[PDB]
RNA sequence: UAAGUGAUCUAGAAAG
């Protein structure tokens, strides 16, 4: 469930290994964002021959 | 009803200040909440906090709140099934964690009660820290906890209980009695 | 609104925009007195951890006190009171190696 | 492509939703977690200084910044306090946008656009200690203890994050309804309200709990620290019970005692699930959007009552890390209670299960209904269910869970019994 | 330079607040110091003495007008806070002046120097930020003086030196001290 | 301070940041005005007498 | 040695 899904992410964070250490300067960068216009901007010709691979 | 109308622990501890109920009250007041604890599924966050609330508010609280921790262990452990128990055990770590001195009272006393005590040594090492929590113990005198005289193989029972929900140092006191 | 907190206006609200203080908002302010034991315990944690300029300053003020008893006592004349000074100077110099 | 297979694992038998095979692998390259969410994607990089600089720099190379215009045109996110917020360091800014250049530059924009103005970075740095983000409606702040001050009382809304190896609760992380959640919300109430001149009370009244239902089962722990959102509630709550009083051609607020609303419909009354009762949080507006916070002075919540206080759907669902927590549990025993069964050579009873059968995600009890070897293949549901909004006109409020692969994820049969009580009992209703 | 750091006299302090020869005997007469020390003396808004050994040989630590300019930058922005510096002392231990001489660098240099040298003695003497005082008076009834008490308690420094009996009338003109 | 809403209205243009519209207030001296209820005349009764 | 004082919107009639 999303909520599920959002725990399990932050779990993964935290779990990540030395993910909170700051002393030789670890940036941890995280990036969120949408594809935009993902759907509204697929051509037919090359989307079926992606279907066709699968 | 002031518990289940208000949203964040917080604002229920507030609305049972409002009240003001006398220094006899309180301790009625703590069984009732921890009651209510009880009944909810599983373990809330809000009741604790409510709990702290309270405990940072008064020193009479505190002594409630002690008090029913102590008729808790002693005489009402035993009635709970086992989620509810769980629970208990969940926010009594949770008050001890931080907010309580660790004064804990503790072969014979070993069903129900025993349960409790290890859910709430989980708990305690969910907040703090499995060396740290060690250490925290050690610091308070803690007779009953972990009793360091040896006693002719009576801390045996404790290190086998230890041992049954993984922990520490049992082993090196083991090691130092021989 | 009151110290900044009360609902900026009633009207829209859909409320009273009555404000009770809180009581915790009390217990916040406190634990510092009451924190405390924390900050006491991480206490405990880290809790154990010039002779010549003397010299040269005990000379001037030995200089000074010179100048001043030639000021006193017929001394309107410098070279004589100067060269009583630095004398005294010499002298300091020499009990100090 | 390499990345993209390691992140899968073997295919023989691939990974888990961000597990590793090895440590070493996962630490080798620069991202570490991925996850696309129905075209809004998640990626955690984790650099060190020198990999940093040089991102820095290259950014520096592509778009000079004389005057220092990166923290100028950065999106950050309004809703957390300026404090709490990701810190504009001239470091930390830089280095996300020079992540997002990357990303960007990754994909060509005939294929999918990723915008500046779509998109975010949040940088955790020893100078910015908030990993912020906002998943599927929530806004997420991980805060680490070990970065936190003074390590206070966990509050209700935080999720104490947990290190899976020594059982720790290593970090934290606030959440709050994301804005775009909460106008949703607004939209649905409004909705709610227009169309609805005629609707018999009750049927408004059902509508309005199904709004709030929703709202509350979806973020129930998220709630509690969102301001805004309390005071749509307290609002939206109100406006419904106006919609009602303005059938009855009056809104005279004691003509309308609670008891007329609450009261469920087995004793003739609407029947709402009020949320608007709670004494929300005030603070000082001066001190709440810039830099920090904590609970102080109460603001006066709904209305005027008889010291009748209503109880509060929240109170009567159970709050998402404890049912996560419930779920790890109670799975955990199911799986061992099948293992001794195999041991001992039976069918495992429903019967023995009694006890945790409402608790669970997915509820357990979705073991045991009558109707579950169809279900199994019913794959790729979830999906399905989401894009149903483009389908229909209007669409279902619990897109989010499904009853016959989750099993009822609430239950409110003892809200329904308290709110009588609450109102004095039968007889005084 | 390395310059030295050490409080004055509170009632000096107070005198102040409110001829080489004749400076040296005020001195005297007000803390009863050196001799050697009021001589060496030249003091602006805290106290700037020159009493090093070497320095009544030297002429280059002999005109210290110049010097003594730097200083007041000091004095105005100390190192605590950028803001200004009270009750402090200023005696030179000794001078790193090299042989080159040049009147540019040699005059600079030392402007910036002073300044750090007297920073660096602030740090070495165990520094502390003094806020002021308002000294308050206020002209309660009889009554009321209770609740003026209260209020002081609440706010932080705070005294009540004396509740003087305004005669004649109901008046208790309480003479008090609050910081400001 | 807690720089009350006490002492905005009493110093608008001090504590107050961009005040507008807002006029000045007044900033007094104590009233020391006694009235006998007793039926009696000229009387130094709520304070005290002085030193010499 | 010191908790718990106060902030309380509303408010109906016609026609459509
Ligand atoms: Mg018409």
């Amino acid at each position: 469930i999303p909520p599920l899904l959002v725990y399990k992410w932050t779990q993964g964070i935290n779990n990540l290994s030395e993910i909170w250490d700051v002393s030789r300067g670890q940036s941890a960068v995280l990036l969120e964002t949408t594809l935009g216009e993902m759907a509204e901007k697929i051509d037919f010709t090359l989307l079926n021959r992606l279907l066709r691979l699968i | 009803l002031v518990l289940k109308s208000s949203l964040s622990g917080d604002e229920a501890a507030h609305k049972l200040l409002k009240l003001k109920i006398a220094n006899n009250l309180k301790k009625s007041v703590v069984d009732i909440i921890i009651k209510s604890s009880l009944q909810e599924s599983t373990f809330s966050k809000f009741y604790s906090i409510l709990s702290e609330r309270m405990i940072t508010f008064h020193r009479s609280w505190q002594t409630a709140y002690n008090e029913t921790f102590e008729q808790n262990y002693t005489q009402d452990i035993e009635d709970y099934e086992t989620d509810q128990l769980r629970i208990l055990g969940k926010f009594w770590g949770h008050l001890i964690s931080y907010e309580f001195l660790p004064m804990d009272c503790l072969e014979e006393s070993c069903p129900q009660g025993r349960i409790f005590i290890k859910f709430l040594f989980q708990e305690l090492v969910n907040e703090l820290g499995l060396d740290e929590l060690q250490l925290r113990l050690n610091s308070s005198k803690l007779d009953g906890m972990f009793p360091l005289e040896g006693d002719a193989e009576h801390i045996r029972y404790s290190i086998n209980f230890f041992t049954a929900i993984g922990l520490g140092l049992l082993t090196e006191d083991m090691r130092s009695r021989l | 609104s009151y110290n900044g907190i009360g609902l900026k206006s009633a009207k829209g609200s859909s409320t009273s925009g009555h404000v009770q203080r809180s009581l915790a908002s009390n217990n916040r302010r406190r634990p510092q007195g009451s924190q405390q034991q924390r900050q006491q315990r991480q206490n405990a944690i880290k809790k154990a951890s010039i002779e010549t300029h003397m010299e040269k300053r005990e000379i001037e003020v030995q200089v000074s006190e010179l100048r001043d008893r030639l000021e006193e006592e017929e001394t309107l004349s410098e070279e004589q009171i100067d060269k009583k000074c630095e004398a005294l100077r010499a002298k300091l110099t020499n009990e100090w190696q | 492509q390499e990345r993209a297979t390691d992140l899968a694992g073997p295919a023989n038998n691939p990974n888990e939703f961000m597990q590793f095979k090895s440590k070493e692998v996962e630490k080798a390259h620069p991202i570490r977690l991925y996850t696309r969410y129905l075209d809004r994607i998640y990626m955690l990089f984790h650099f060190e200084e020198d990999e940093g600089e040089e991102l820095t720099d290259e950014y520096l190379a592509e778009n000079p910044d004389p005057n220092f215009e990166n923290s100028i045109g950065y999106n950050n996110r309004k809703c957390w306090p300026k404090d709490s917020r990701m810190r504009l360091i001239r470091q930390d800014v830089n280095l996300g946008r020079a992540v997002f250049w990357e990303i960007q530059s990754r994909v060509p924009t005939s294929l999918t656009s990723i915008k500046w103005e779509n998109a975010f970075v949040s940088v955790y740095s020893k100078n910015n200690p908030n990993l912020l983000f906002s998943m599927c409606g929530f806004e997420v702040r991980i805060l680490p203890r070990q970065r936190m001050e003074e390590v206070v009382s966990n509050d209700e809304g935080v999720w104490d994050l947990v290190d899976e190896r020594t059982k720790q609760r290593t970090a934290k992380a606030y959440l709050k309804v994301s804005e775009e959640e909460i106008k949703k919300f607004d939209s649905r109430i409004r909705g709610i309200l227009m169309a609805s001149g005629s609707t018999t009370f009750t049927k408004v009244a059902a509508k309005w709990n199904t709004s709030l239902i929703s709202l509350f089962t979806y973020f129930r722990e998220a709630i509690v620290a969102t301001e805004p959102l309390l005071d749509i509630l307290v609002k939206g709550e109100t406006r419904i019970q106006n919609r009602v009083k303005l059938g009855l051609n009056s809104k005279m607020p004691t003509r309308f005692p609670p008891a007329v609303f609450y009261t469920p419909k087995e004793l003739g009354g609407l029947g709402m699930i009020s949320a608007s009762h709670i004494l929300i949080p005030a603070s000082d507006l001066s001190w709440s959007k810039q830099t920090d916070t904590g609970i102080t002075h109460f603001r006066a919540g709904m209305t005027h009552e008889d010291e009748k206080l209503i109880p509060t759907i929240f109170r009567y669902i159970t709050t998402w890390e404890n049912e996560f927590l419930d779920s790890q549990r109670v799975w955990a025993e199911y799986a061992t209670k099948r293992q001794e069964a195999i041991q001992q050579n039976r069918r495992l009873a429903f019967e023995e299960l009694e006890g945790s059968w409402d608790r669970g995600i997915p509820r357990i009890s979705t073991l045991f209904q009558r109707d579950r070897h169809t279900l199994a293949y019913d794959r790729g549901h979830r999906i399905r269910r989401e894009f149903k909004q483009y389908s229909l006109e209007r669409n279902s409020p619990f897109w989010w869970t499904n009853s016959h692969h989750d099993g009822k994820l609430w239950n409110l049969n003892a809200y329904r019994t308290d709110v009588i009580q609450a109102l004095g009992g039968i007889e005084t209703i | 330079i390395s310059v030295a750091a050490e409080p004055m006299d509170s009632k000096m302090i107070q005198d102040l607040s409110r001829p080489r020869k004749l400076s040296k005997i005020l001195r005297t007469e007000y803390g009863w110091d050196s001799l050697a020390s009021r001589n060496v003396w030249s003091f602006y808004n805290l106290i700037n003495d020159t009493l090093p050994d070497e320095i009544s040989p030297e002429l280059l630590s002999k005109y210290k007008e110049q010097i003594i300019q730097g200083f007041y930058w000091a004095v105005k922005e100390g190192p605590l806070a950028e803001e200004p510096i009270y009750g402090v002392q200023y005696k030179l231990l000794s001078i790193s002046v090299p042989s080159d001489v040049n009147i540019d660098v040699m005059k600079s240099q030392i402007i910036p120097l002073m300044k750090k040298a007297c920073y660096v003695g602030l740090l070495t003497a165990i520094p502390i930020l003094l806020e002021p005082i308002y000294e308050v008076d206020i002209t309660v009834h009889a009554p009321l003086l209770p609740i003026v008490e209260e209020l002081m308690k609440k706010r932080r420094g705070s005294r009540i030196y004396k509740t003087i009996k305004v005669a004649g009338t109901p008046l208790l003109e309480v003479r008090g001290q609050v910081p400001v | 301070v807690p720089i009350r809403s006490e002492y905005k209205v009493a110093f608008p243009h001090l504590y107050n940041s961009r005040p507008r519209s807002v006029r000045i207030p007044w900033y007094n001296n104590p009233v020391s005005c006694i009235i006998q209820n007793d039926e009696e005349y000229d009387t130094p009764a709520l304070f005290f007498d002085p030193s010499l």
